[PDB]
């Protein structure tokens, strides 16, 4: 039996997806089609399942949805941010003329394609007959081009035109430069002795590709088919099968001659004397540094940009600091990497596999004489799809590289003497509300006071949008709530009125001018009344009452709704 | 009758003040997140059996989360 309950209304875009939320003594199964599960009841008329939702020749398996969450050992697979993946049309061909000196070139192209397909039948062996049907091998298409009629030649022709089409749009011109049968001797010049350039290999193929976009573009009418499915996407032996018979074509044709993220220790493990040594390992060779902080660096900023990190990337082979230098060599995919920092000496030595790096001017050293200030904390930056593994000691039969270099000259791990593993602390990606610092850019807030107001002020060279925010929110349990946004002139603008219990925060998204003096002010005339001031060029400034709400984009629509019944 | 006057302890007052804690605030991006030094350890089928997808965890885990009422927000 079914709820008296549907979210209507609601945000069509994105990737949704079954999930189950469980705290603790819990056994849960779900249930899909096929070899995967097995189906208790029926489902709604033509509504289909998961089982089929999964992507043809691919192992559906479960995982958890939100990250990692996986209680294991410090062998934890630590990872940044991901790529779209392609989780979710034809290339335009008619948009350019047919010249008339190749129209004879056309008709003989179409005429290679037609037999073509004709001996594509004699292959099976069909007969000449006046019935159409597949079963019964036979073909009235087996008359040449002197009595076959125009509409059914039209729609042979049609095929060639557009394959033509598409080999022309690809970026080159195209210019100048026996069998038992019926009746009919297919044989135009010979096939096998020409050999196919790969440029025009690469061509063909993206014309076969686009072919296939435009025929399940027409298919898509017609229900959930791996054919239905994209060329990319199509099973390899009909793509490599597809391939050759649009690309038989082109042998003909050249045959006559026509977000990164930023990982570190807790700041209260900082050190400030002692030889300290860590590992970090590197499945994947993409963006990646490693390195020692301060305990003030900026989890948004890249590792390394400014003073309060020194850094170290592979990418590049160098060494990030104010300014960068080349220091060392690349790595590979699956390297382990060594940093070692003598903060009585203040030296840092980085040992890739157990090598010792090297500078251009032979310091095995990379920094030298900086100030211990507040300590330094072991730090990752892991960029888009990148694969990383530290390890700050507490693990000497696992710390390989260790007893080769570093334990005969003095060096401790991390976190040799530790009997509880370190909180590992990353850079989270919610973009929460913070309060306005006295020491930052382009973002000035004043306070003045009649009536009271907050001015604001910036000052900088590049324009974008921020979210500005009041502190404390209203709320309004269990009586009439009604949100009315009413102009100077009249009370002309949307309304929303739906709040049970909901703390909406006053707030407004600004862009940001050279001159910004839009500001909030607390007025009164009849009940609760906020002006959010504005001043020249507001056209793009909204300025509203809003709950929890943490994304970081530039939109006005889609704004993730709902509505429950 | 005012936007003060309505989420502080008094309200019976017509005056348009500002305390000091009503501060704008932006949405920022320097901020860091604690990871726990122990997850809930599920596993899920470890058969995969033909009769469903199967997940179970029975070892309870809790914590303690501190809320700020102002901001409405746990940690």
């Amino acid at each position: 039996q079914p709820v008296q309950g549907m979210f209507e209304n609601f945000n069509i875009d994105g990737l949704f997806f079954p999930v189950v939320s469980f705290s603790a003594g819990i056994k849960v199964r779900f249930l899909l089609g096929g070899r995967h599960g097995e189906f208790k009841f029926l489902p709604p008329p033509g509504y289909a399942a998961c089982y089929e939702a999964v992507l043809p020749k691919e192992k559906l398996k479960v995982e958890h949805s939100r990250e990692y969450k996986q209680e294991r050992t410090y062998t934890r697979d630590l990872l940044g941010p991901t790529v779209s993946l392609t989780q979710a049309v034809p290339v335009d061909t008619s948009q350019i003329v047919l010249p008339p000196h190749l129209e004879r070139i056309r008709e003989r192209l179409a005429e290679n394609i037609h037999e073509l397909w004709v001996m594509n039948k004699i292959e099976l062996g069909w007969q000449y007959g006046p019935v159409r049907d597949d079963n019964k091998r036979q073909h009235p298409c087996l008359v040449e081009f002197c009595k076959l009629p125009e509409q059914e030649r039209n729609y042979n022709l049609q095929m060639s035109l557009e394959t033509l089409k598409t080999l022309l749009a690809l970026g080159c011109h195209v210019g100048i430069a026996y069998q038992l049968t019926s009746g009919y001797k297919p044989a135009p010049m010979d096939l096998s002795f020409i050999k196919l350039t790969p440029s025009q290999e690469a061509m063909v193929d993206k014309l076969a590709e686009n072919a296939h976009n435009v025929w399940a573009r027409d298919r898509i009418r017609q229900r959930r088919n791996p054919r239905l499915v994209p060329y990319t996407l199509l099973d390899d032996r009909t793509k490599k099968s597809n391939k050759d018979s649009l690309r038989e074509a082109v042998r003909t044709l050249l045959g006559y001659g026509y977000r990164f993220r930023i990982f570190r220790a807790e700041k209260t493990y900082a050190v400030k004397a002692g030889r300290w040594y860590f590992e970090f390992e590197a499945v994947t060779a993409g963006d990646m540094r490693v390195g020692w902080s301060r305990p003030g660096c900026q989890p948004d900023l890249e590792l390394g940009s400014d003073d309060r990190a020194f850094a170290f990337d592979g990418f590049k082979a160098q060494r990030w600091h104010q300014g960068n230098e080349h220091y060392g060599r690349s790595w590979q995919a699956g390297d382990v990497v060594g940093c070692m920092v003598d903060m009585n000496e203040h030296t840092m030595m980085f040992t890739l596999n157990g090598e010792i790096l090297l500078d251009d001017s032979g310091s095995e050293l990379a920094f030298k004489d900086f100030d211990v200030g507040d300590g330094f904390i072991p730090v990752c930056s892991l960029g888009v799809a990148q694969v990383g593994r530290m390890n700050f000691g507490k693990d000497v039969s696992t710390l390989k590289y260790f007893t080769i270099c570093g334990l005969q000259e003095g060096y401790e791990p991390f976190a040799v003497n530790t009997n509880r593993d370190i909180t590992m602390w990353l850079s989270k990606r919610l973009p929460q509300f913070l309060q306005v610092p006295s020491n930052h850019e382009h973002i000035e807030v004043t306070r003045i006071d009649k009536v009271t107001q907050k001015s604001f002020g910036s000052q900088n060279n590049n324009t974008d949008i921020m979210f500005y925010r009041l502190s404390m929110p209203i709320e309004c349990a269990x009586x009439x709530x009604x949100x009315x946004x009413x102009x100077x002139x009249x009370x002309x603008x949307x309304x929303x009125x739906x709040x049970x219990x909901x703390x909406x925060x006053d707030s407004d998204f600004e862009v940001l001018m050279k001159t910004a003096h839009g500001h909030l002010v607390p007025d009164r005339i009849d009940k609760d009344k906020e002006t959010p001031k504005p001043e020249f060029n507001n056209h793009k400034d909204y300025a509203q009452e809003k709950p929890s709400r943490l994304k970081q984009x530039x939109x006005x629509x889609x704004x993730x709704x709902x509505x429950x019944x | 009758p005012l936007s003060a006057g309505l989420f502080k302890s008094e309200h019976k007052n017509p005056v348009p003040q500002c305390p000091p804690r009503l501060h704008v605030q932006f949405l920022s991006h320097v901020l860091w997140s604690r990871m726990p030094n122990q997850f809930l350890k599920v596993d899920v089928s470890r058969i995969s059996e033909r009769q469903g997808w199967l997940v179970q965890c029975l070892d309870p885990l809790q914590f303690m989360s501190l809320h700020i009422p102002e901001e409405n927000r746990s940690v």
